[PDB]
């Protein structure tokens, strides 16, 4: 897997 | 004691959550507090998707606080999609309450499988203001801003499954917590907490690299070709197609990622990226490290690193604090 923002 | 602390738990071992709650009456809801997004959301009783039918749901209607929006809006992350609209209302972390513009998803049909695979409710942001999707002010800044903390900084200790608790300190540091002296980065951008440090793992080296400290990462990032030559000589079983690399445990080739900068030195040795995974096989572990290419090289340093390091976020000051974790409280 999880990856967290554009 | 002196400063705001939220309980953490871990999520199967990896990644972890904290609680939080919306609105004048509490309203409570499991979050991912995620350093690497800047803004927050809660799964709405007018969601539809079928990810909310297992979540707490937040009910403005139930709330005296609640002051409506309605501008819709797409959060946008790497692993996913989550849509609604933006509301207003009153969020209470750990112990301290304030009006706080949020995100009410109603639609989370593009942040499957991970979404109905976990059980946090929403995610709370914990980056900077122009990381954030319609203008929003970190919350730690809003709460420094209104006198409610002596600083605008925040601490991550993470837990460890079967052996303690974690905590996310908003205000102040604790030496409860870490082991020997902090030692800070600057940021080199106020985005995400990007530091510059270099990047070295065998005799392959790579200066000035983005650090991303992410606590939303469940792994740690590197980039494709470092990967690549990193994996090289050494005994990792990359299955075909797949960024699933397994090794024995005990593989005695396994480097030590070590990075640098001119004030401190931190190293990420293989018990701290490698994962059991017995059930597929005896003595057998998976790397939990990822390829992924941005536009500038970036090492995203995700949970396994915060896991060994005590990490303190200095908005202030514009920098990220590294200290050893203490193994016990």
């Amino acid at each position: 897997x999880v990856v967290x923002a554009x | 004691s002196s400063n705001d602390n939220i309980e953490l738990v871990d999520f199967q071992n990896i990644m972890f959550y904290g609680d939080a709650e919306v609105g004048d009456n509490q309203q409570p809801f499991t979050f991912i507090l995620d350093t690497g997004s800047a803004n927050l959301w809660v799964p709405s009783v007018k969601c539809t998707t079928a990810g909310c039918l297992t979540k707490h749901l937040y009910d403005s209607s139930k709330s005296r606080t609640y002051e409506k929006d309605g501008t819709k809006v797409e959060m946008n992350y790497v692993s996913g999609t989550v849509s609604g609209f933006f509301s207003k209302d009153l969020v209470t972390v750990g112990n301290l309450s304030l009006p706080y513009k949020f995100i009410e998803v109603i639609d989370t049909n593009g942040f499957e499988p991970t979404y109905t695979a976990s059980t946090f409710d929403g995610i709370l942001g914990l980056g900077w203001k122009d990381l954030s999707i319609g203008s929003v002010d970190p919350i730690v800044v809003e709460l420094k801003n209104q006198n409610k903390i002596e600083n605008a900084l925040f601490t991550f200790y993470l837990p460890v499954h079967d052996k303690h608790t974690g905590f996310l300190t908003i205000g102040g540091i604790e030496e409860r917590f870490y082991e020997g002296p902090l030692t800070y980065e600057k940021l080199n951008h106020d985005l995400y907490w990007q530091i510059t440090l270099d990047a070295h793992v065998g005799n392959i080296m790579l200066e000035k690299a983005n650090c991303i400290v992410d606590s939303g990462t469940s792994a740690i990032t590197v980039p494709t070709d470092f990967l690549n030559k990193m994996l090289q000589n050494l005994d990792v079983i990359k299955v075909p197609f797949l960024p699933f690399y397994v090794t024995l445990c005990n593989n005695s080739k396994l480097p030590t990622f070590e990075f640098t900068s001119e004030n401190g030195k931190y190293t990420l040795e293989p018990e701290y990226y490698l994962q059991h995974i017995e059930d597929v096989g005896p003595g057998l572990c998976m790397l939990n490290i990822i390829g992924l290419d941005f536009p500038v090289p970036t090492f995203i340093l995700g949970d396994p690193f915060m896991r060994k390091y005590f990490t303190v976020f200095d908005y202030d000051n514009h920098s990220v604090g590294i200290a050893l974790a203490k193994k016990n409280l």
